[PDB]
């Protein structure tokens, strides 16, 4: 059935994005955001305008997307009459986006028709003379994770560039992007002065059926490249108007947790991909069954389902060390306390099982360790930068020098969360209650 | 090792290899729980 894999194939792109320009997807609730980027950029590129505007929204909300559509929209109407300059907050320093910006303006002026060459001070004020000094050429400037730039000890970047907005002959427009609702207290007083003020906050899922739209929009194949097209077009149509149907309880369960289109996305592909005919793929779309076994996957490796892995010497470990942090006034406990409390449960139940010594219950409490069940007593864990873990890497921790059965160790999992859904009628239920 | 002891003293040879691994897997199972690699090590070594 080729026409199976195309009607695959374009179902495929539609839910990863990847379709041409003409025919990409912009969700209704999307559209006004989408009208207020349009014109913008082309007040910058058509208009020789210079603006500045930061855009304030979550993660996955189609940021990059919305700039990136209407960046390759004019690409194909004006494209001689302007550059682009990407950065990056994250891949970028402070030093290092002078660098970035200079090596991208040399191969974007060689793509329409050196300032890169030399020291850091030589290629600044090469930049500096190119840009804060027929039609003239427009700079477009994306700036994702501008946050990082707005520090509080010094916004050199940020300056220069909204004084190249504010103040230059040459046309520039600078985007930037961040997560950070309250962005314009990061800004420096001289470099929010210079900034226009203008943010755009991105629009958020409102109601159910912005979800059950935009589900409507990538599903429905607007184009008849396969024969089966207006069949799939039927059900999906049925299926997405009865309100009692699957899909409609699954998209109403992302809009109660979730309220992302990525992430239904992320379960909607592997459903339309591991089909392997067209009544399959109907019979998934209708049942949506891989869903749920998705939604099981997702959820393997937490907390529960590492418990549910463990065998009758390690939860019997765990859950004695969960009575003495559960005892203690720190919450802490050791190796020998823990196996105080197993040896005491171990008699009092075959008092009413294989005892187990200490040099192999050694490995079972590395085990616990390792899976995350323990950790060490006020450990700060994976630190936030490269510096701040360069320190620590050069530093020697008091719990990793005094003997393993003597380090304090603090419970992922407490007690009452372990009778929870430990069952009933396994062997130490009784002792999760203390 | 078991080659030269049978020398020295194939559906067999899988059935004892395979009694000895659920033997292994049966007195040990408490003790490494489900890591296949200290299984792997405890069977290396009490094989020969
Ligand atoms: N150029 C692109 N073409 C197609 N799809 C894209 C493109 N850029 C992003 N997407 C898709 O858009 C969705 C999320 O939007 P996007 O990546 O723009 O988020 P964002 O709000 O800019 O994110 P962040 O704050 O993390 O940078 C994802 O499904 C992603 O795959
Ligand atoms: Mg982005």
């Amino acid at each position: 059935d080729p026409g199976f894999g195309s009607l695959q194939r374009r179902l495929l792109q539609q839910l990863y994005g990847t379709l041409p320009t003409d025919e990409k997807i912009i969700f209704t609730y999307l559209q006004d955001c989408q009208q207020e980027i349009d014109r913008i950029i082309k007040q910058s590129i058509i208009q020789k305008e210079s603006h500045s505007v930061i855009l304030v929204g979550p993660r996955q909300s189609y940021k990059t997307y919305l700039l990136d559509y209407e960046l390759s929209l004019l690409q194909q109407s004006y494209k001689e009459q302007f550059i682009t300059i990407r950065l990056n907050g994250f891949i970028h320093s402070e030093q290092t986006a002078i660098n970035g910006i200079a090596t991208q303006l040399e191969q974007q002026l060689q793509k329409i028709h050196t300032i890169s060459s030399g020291s850091l001070t030589e290629v600044f004020e090469k930049i500096l003379l190119l840009l804060d000094s027929i039609t003239k050429i427009t700079v477009v400037f994306i700036f994702d994770e501008i946050d990082t730039f707005a520090g509080p000890v010094r916004q050199t970047l940020l300056y220069n560039l909204f004084d190249m907005v504010e103040h230059s002959r040459v046309p520039v427009c600078i985007f930037g992007c961040t997560t950070k609702l309250n962005i314009l207290e990061y800004l420096e007083k001289r470099v929010k002065s210079r900034f226009s003020q203008r943010v755009i906050y991105m629009p958020q899922i409102q109601n159910l059926d912005d979800m059950v739209d935009a589900v409507r929009n990538l599903l429905t194949v607007r184009s008849e490249i396969s024969p089966w097209v207006s069949q799939w077009n039927e059900t999906l149509e049925k299926e997405l108007s009865d309100p009692r149907s699957n899909l409609n309880r699954h998209i109403r369960m992302n809009f109660e947790t979730f309220r992302s289109l990525p992430t239904l996305k992320n379960s909607i592909i592997p459903l339309v991909a591991t089909s392997k005919n067209f009544g399959s793929l109907c019979t998934a779309i209708k049942s949506c069954s891989f869903l749920d076994i998705y939604n099981k996957n997702q959820l393997s490796n937490n907390l529960t389902g590492r418990l549910q892995s463990l065998s009758d010497l390690e939860l019997a470990i765990l859950i004695s060390a969960a009575r003495v942090a559960l005892r203690a006034k720190d919450g802490s406990f050791n190796f020998n306390l823990a196996y105080a409390e197993y040896e005491k449960m171990i008699k009092a139940i075959n008092s009413r099982i294989k005892l187990w010594l200490k040099k192999d219950v050694k490995n079972v409490w590395e085990n616990l360790v390792q899976l995350d069940f323990f950790t060490e007593k006020s450990a700060v864990g994976l630190r936030d930068n490269a510096t701040a873990a360069f320190y620590a890497s050069n530093y020697q921790f008091q719990g990793t020098m005094i003997p393993f059965d003597l380090r304090s160790y603090q419970m992922q999992i407490i007690l009452q969360e372990l009778r929870r859904i430990i069952p009933k009628s396994n062997m130490y239920y009784s002792w999760t209650q203390l | 090792c078991l080659r030269k002891r049978i020398i020295e003293e194939d559906d067999q040879f899988q059935n004892v290899a395979a009694n000895f691994i659920h033997l292994i897997v049966q007195a040990f199972h408490s003790y490494t729980g489900n890591d296949i690699f200290a299984l792997n090590d405890l069977i290396d070594f009490k094989w020969p």
